[PDB]
């Protein structure tokens, strides 16, 4: 039981009967321990399936940042016969904003073959030990075969410079979180951050 | 009859008789200025007093009907001695408050103007200046009118004898300053009227950009092709280049240059006193006569120049020999020596750099060596801007062009990349192209901007090795030739425009 | 005499109409491009507002009045669980920022319950370094009337609760009390615009205190000298890397490494330390700076 202080945003949310939150935006929990990381502002995103897991990290007592991206959607363009869709990416200042924290958690999708090289674009300028949340099962040694540092299953040519600590399977986009899947977060953030 | 003029009165009705001493190049404006209002209005929301006890600043923040009360009753409250000084605050009057008094009590904060009719009775409404927050204390509909925070003191050192005799207020003043702008000169002159001719600039910054601003004054005439509420802007050289950072304030009649984006070159004089900025450096000031600025919104202003532009590379050699020696200035010679020796170069070019060193080295050139060109400046638009561009002729009177490709009867000439951007196809050939014709690529082809001139006709190929979609003429060589025939390359020929 | 607005446009020739900014003296004070549209927070000169407005519609932007866009709002929540951040909580905070302020999530340790409430002097003093506090309160009468003890500061305070109307002594909205949904019926978003209409009250009345005496040097321009100067200040990844307070401003670096150069700032003629209060923030252990006045 302590002080939790935000760095509120500093630029206003989309419209009136709209999402709070707005694309490429940081907001700093103070002390840096765990990034919630959203792909969007949009309903698919915000406050559904990633505002809960950051109600839960405070819960826990762990002082939580949350960041937008500003291109968060769709494939990188580094995935086999380029992008489709959108592009997704991430900005410098974006990496080293997530830098500064103990632990990440990034919420991702459905298809398996986008997951997997969003998280090797993600962790080839991330270092830190993030958790990635989804709702198909993925196994952690896909990632590893594309060339992603992984905890349990590691690559033999390393393509990236942060290692994929937890697998959490069971969180869908746009839809609320139950009380077990916050809990499987923070056990496994409390094992992996102290 | 008698009126003032500058600072030394004259009286000739016409403007002529006035402006025929008064320096003035033919084509700008005059600015007149007729004089004062001083218009007096006060609306104190903020009000003041003039206690026994010295002067708070009370003022008015809460509408209900307190202020409306107060609007004019605050007169009727002057000279109205404190009432009581007890828990319930500092109080004034009483004078008669016909404010319906609700019994409905209300809460008040630390030091706010509060007309609360004391006892319920409209002509016991006390002015009780709160000191202290008193919550549900008062009656009234809401005694809150204002709330006071200037002269707190005053109001608690305040005792019952002091009475606040002149409630004052504000005496919020204002002015407003007449301006007429005028370019006639037979109009006839009342009595005691003020006329300014022209405004005087004082230049002390980089080098560069001071020359910058000197070519954008050298004919005493500064263009206003944007106007502001803080500034006048110049546009005549908008598309050069400059890299000197001079950021100060920019005060009162500053003299401005715009080193970077769109604007890079823009000349501005500030009307206003505003921040430092380092997109703007500063050239210079107008010393006296900022009103001609601040009352112009377009057209000619005639400015004159403190430290005249010494570049002389269109002048003679005697011409730099007499303005130089009547500055003071040691000199020496490189080139061609004969007194009618057109001067192509001079180091240092800057007169900035020529002031602080007080020496000039000056090169003339033969009178066979100069090339003369004609620009078509109609037909080509851009393609000529840019040649200008390029070859210094917006600046000087003399431009350079460097020899960079050699072969038998073509050379070529070095590019910008830096203006050669919308080099659309301009003035593109449709017969065979005749000798001694100065022609830029386009951007149609891989080596856009080269400029080059041949010594024969073709049929097919322009004088850059081109087709002729993918060059457009800007201009040919009138008089001098020969002499591209016996240049090597890296060296500079030096080019005079004969229109 | 500078007012400050927001400019919603797009992103196409929009570093002209920022030319133009910085030529009339304009600062951009906040600038975010979210995909193709900029949303760009500037304060002009006043006497350039009408020249500004033709400027805008010229390449089809926005003007939009935002009144609290020269103060930072704290906003106390009892906690930040899922009763009271997920909703309210952030529909105030962005309702706050809809009209400029810069708002700051203030989670009291022990902000929860009706007798065992207590409020530190660290959070109480994180409180006091803002201009205005927004407390975010429950929806019953007397569990707000036992808790009128966290209310306890020097500063302009609007306390936002479920019941219509409370007995407290501080101003007090009614109809916003704790919610599991977003703010968006007739009555939230008229409880929303009250809760506006008295922090806007609440800050004219502190502006026209300040205009009694004004400062040295504005903030605003104060933050534009100490971004030309002071060149960290682009390295910073903080939300609002200077925060723009009524009266001063909230530099987001560290005080230990670097209070020593923001001290020796020399704005105009003067030095920074001789006219400004250059204290630690307990925000992070940041720089917060106070203005003195022309009286000293």
């Amino acid at each position: 039981r302590k002080e939790q202080i935000v760095d509120c945003r500093a630029v206003m949310g989309l419209g009136e009967g709209g999402g709070l939150a707005q694309r490429g935006t940081f907001a700093e929990g103070l002390r840096n321990d765990v990034v919630v990381v959203a792909m969007s502002p949009g309903r698919r995103h915000i406050t559904k399936p990633v505002c809960e897991i950051t109600y839960g990290i405070r819960e826990a007592g762990i002082q939580t940042s949350v960041l937008v991206l500003d291109a968060g959607g769709g494939i990188p363009s580094d995935a086999p016969q380029g992008s489709l869709g959108s592009t997704f990416g991430l900005k410098p200042e974006e990496a080293k904003q997530v830098n500064r924290h103990k632990l990440c958690v990034i919420h991702f999708g459905n298809v398996k073959s986008h997951i997997i090289y969003k998280a090797r674009l993600f962790l080839k300028y991330v270092d830190i030990p993030t958790i990635i949340v989804c709702q198909t099962p993925v196994d952690m040694e896909d990632f590893a075969a594309i060339g992603i540092k992984t905890k349990n299953v590691m690559p033999l040519e390393s393509k990236t410079e942060g290692k994929i600590v937890e697998i959490i399977t069971g969180v869908i986009r746009g839809e609320s979180a139950p009380q077990k899947k916050i809990d499987e977060i923070i056990e496994s953030i409390k094992k992996h951050l102290g | 009859m008698n009126v003032l003029v500058n600072n030394n009165p004259k009286s000739g009705k016409t403007l002529e008789d006035v402006i025929k001493d008064e320096y003035y190049i033919p084509g700008s404006n005059i600015v007149i200025i007729k004089g004062t209002a001083t218009v007096i209005k006060e609306e104190t929301k903020k009000y003041l007093i003039k206690t026994t006890k010295g002067s708070f600043v009370v003022g008015i923040t809460e509408e209900n009907e307190t202020v409306d009360f107060w609007n004019k009753n605050y007169k009727s409250f002057e000279d109205k001695s404190l009432i009581w000084k007890s828990i319930s605050d500092v109080s004034f009057g009483s004078i008669e408050i016909p404010l319906p008094v609700s019994s409905v009590k209300q809460n008040f904060k630390k030091w706010d103007v509060v007309l609360s009719v004391s006892g319920l009775d409209t002509s016991e409404g006390n002015l009780i200046f709160v000191q202290r927050d008193v919550l549900e204390l008062y009656g009234l509909e809401n005694p809150k009118i204002g709330i006071l925070i200037g002269g707190k003191r005053v109001l608690k050192t305040l005792t019952a004898d002091d009475r606040i005799i002149s409630i004052e207020q504000m005496r919020e003043s204002k002015e407003n300053i007449d301006y007429e702008i005028t370019t006639n000169l037979n109009k006839e002159i009342q009595d005691t009227w003020k006329i300014y001719t022209y405004c005087k600039a004082e230049f002390d910054g980089p080098p560069q950009s001071t020359e910058h601003a000197l070519a954008i004054l050298e004919n005493g005439t500064l263009e206003i092709s944007e106007n502001t509420n803080t500034y006048v802007a110049d546009c005549r050289l908008q598309t050069l280049f400059i890299d000197e950072e001079n950021p100060e304030d920019r005060d009162r009649g500053t003299i401005t240059v715009r080193n970077i984006g769109n604007g890079v070159g823009k000349v501005y004089i500030y009307q206003e006193s505003r921040a430092s900025s380092l997109s703007h450096t500063v050239v210079g000031k107008v010393t006296d006569g900022i009103e001609i600025v601040d009352f112009s919104n377009s057209g000619h202003i005639t400015v004159k120049t403190n430290p005249e532009r010494l570049s002389v590379i269109g002048k003679t050699q005697k011409d730099a020999k007499i303005l130089f020696e009547k500055h003071g200035i040691t000199l020496k010679m490189e080139g061609n020596i004969d007194e009618d020796a057109i001067i192509v170069e001079q180091v240092p070019e800057y007169t900035m750099d020529i002031l602080k060193s007080k020496e000039v080295t000056t090169k003339g050139i033969e009178p066979e060596k100069l090339l003369y060109v004609e620009i078509y400046d109609k037909d080509a638009p851009t393609t000529s801007w840019y040649f200008r561009k390029v070859t210094g002729l917006t600046t000087k009177r003399i431009g350079t062009l460097k020899i960079y490709f050699k072969h038998d009867d073509i050379s070529m000439f070095e590019r910008d990349w830096d203006y050669s951007k919308g080099l659309l196809p301009e003035n593109t050939p449709e017969k065979s192209i005749d000798s001694g014709i100065i022609a830029v690529t386009n951007m149609v082809k891989k080596y856009k901007g080269y400029i080059g001139v041949r010594t024969s006709s073709n049929d097919k190929y322009g004088p850059t090795g081109e087709t002729f979609e993918g060059t457009n003429i800007v201009g040919k060589v009138v008089k001098n030739s020969e002499i591209l025939k016996s240049v090597k390359q890296g060296e500079n020929i030096y080019i005079l425009e004969v229109n | 005499m500078y007012q400050i607005i927001r400019y919603e446009g797009g992103v196409y020739k929009n570093n002209i109409l920022k030319e133009w900014i910085e030529d009339v003296g304009g600062f951009i004070i906040q600038e975010h491009v979210m995909q193709l549209d900029v949303y760009m927070t500037i304060a002009i000169p006043q006497n350039e507002i009408e020249n500004f407005k033709e400027e805008a519609k010229k390449y089809k932007g926005k003007i939009v009045e935002t009144p609290l866009a020269g103060i930072e709002i704290a906003i106390v929540s009892p906690s930040l669980s899922r009763h009271h951040l997920p909703h309210i909580a952030c529909d105030v905070s962005e309702y706050v920022r809809k009209f400029g302020a810069k708002p700051n999530m203030i989670g009291l340790a022990h902000g929860a319950g009706k007798n065992i409430s207590e409020i530190r002097e660290k959070e109480k003093r994180l409180i006091q370094e803002h201009d205005i506090a927004i407390y975010v309160m429950g929806n019953f009468e007397s569990c707000i009337l036992d808790k009128t003890h966290l209310f306890k500061v020097d500063i302009p305070l609007v306390v936002t609760g479920g019941p219509e109307t409370l007995d407290i002594p501080y101003t007090y909205v009614g109809n916003l009390g704790r919610r599991a949904q977003r703010l968006r019926k007739g009555e939230e978003i008229r409880a929303l615009r009250q809760m506006i209409d008295e922090v806007t009250k609440k800050i004219n009345d502190k502006r026209m205190e300040l205009s009694y005496d004004p400062p040295i040097i504005p903030p605003v321009v104060l933050k534009d000298e100490i971004e030309k100067r002071i060149d960290e200040v682009r390295g910073i990844l903080a939300p609002m890397p200077i925060v723009t307070q009524l009266d001063g401003l909230r530099i987001k670096m560290d005080y230990d490494r670097n209070h020593e150069e923001i001290e020796n700032v020399k704005i105009g003629k003067y030095l920074l330390k001789d006219i400004a209060y250059v204290t630690r923030s307990e925000m992070k252990n940041y720089i917060l700076i106070k203005l003195k006045s022309t009286s000293e």
